[PDB]
């Protein structure tokens, strides 16, 4: 369940730190913040790619545009290019 | 830049941003190898080899109007990369 | 496969997901979850965590 | 703003001496890439392929 899997997500970020304290406190901020937010990839990755390239990354932006394209032949492409940096 | 390239992609296809991807993957790849010029950066050089083409061609009343566009391109000092936009007119010529 | 491919672009981008936090998020996008707003639920989470632990 | 206009008519009278090719907004796009100092020999490969 989604309820589960934030209750995990927050677990995972309490690594290496009441405990159930801090577990209420952020998934209380997890759901504040999804339900704030609340109320194409390709291209996104070709820009990654580019920033790759110009900061001197060139192999790490070929490998990147070959993983995608190994993916290819979209939610979590885009979860993890919003997380970028 | 990149929000360019795609439009400029965009307008020479005739296409949706999501139909010119691969020629925008292409656009930035080559962008992104060729970071600097590989000729000397004088504005006056591209003006000699603009009216040298122009001479070539057996235009040389249009070689004249190019050195009054020129000149009046040099009076308004809008542009900051002159020589950069000259040699890609005289590239695409 | 799959997951160990989208680990190595994880890494690649940087995002700081390790395979189990990367393994709730997928499930979590399965369940429907925009991808936007999970990742501001993740970046919340860090700076939350990092405040958290420079006060205990 | 006026010198602005002025100045990208000045560059289409340019362009068009030398054949380009290119339209006022394809023209206006070109001049933003190198303005923000994209290589103009890249740019004339990118657009040459394009064009093909």
């Amino acid at each position: 369940s989604i309820t589960k899997l934030f209750g995990d997500l927050c677990e995972s970020h309490m690594v290496g730190f009441s405990k159930n304290r801090t577990k209420q406190t952020l998934k209380k901020l997890a759901y504040d913040t999804l339900f704030v937010h609340l109320f194409p990839v390709k291209n996104k990755i070709i820009m990654l790619s580019f920033n790759l390239r110009i900061c001197g990354m060139s192999s790490e932006a070929d490998r990147l545009e070959e993983l995608v394209e190994y993916l290819e032949q979209h939610a979590v492409l885009e979860l993890l290019v919003e997380l970028s940096g | 830049p990149n929000v360019l390239l795609q439009n400029l992609c965009c307008r020479i296809l005739g296409k949706g941003e999501a139909d010119v991807a691969q020629q925008f993957q292409y656009a930035v790849r080559v962008i992104g190898s060729n970071f600097a010029p590989t000729v000397e950066r004088d504005e006056f050089l591209v003006t000699e080899k603009i009216k040298k083409e122009f001479v070539r061609q057996r235009r040389e009343a249009d070689g004249a109007l190019f050195s009054e566009l020129h000149r009046k391109l040099q009076s308004q000092g809008v542009l900051k990369n002159r020589w950069s936009i000259l040699y890609l007119l005289l590239s695409l010529s | 496969e799959t997951m160990d491919v989208l680990l190595e672009i994880s890494r690649l981008l940087n995002t700081g997901l390790d395979m189990e936090t990367l393994s709730i998020c997928v499930r979590l996008c399965e369940q429907g979850i925009n991808p936007e707003a999970l990742s501001s639920v993740i970046k919340e989470l860090r700076r939350a965590s990092d405040t958290l632990k420079a006060s205990e």
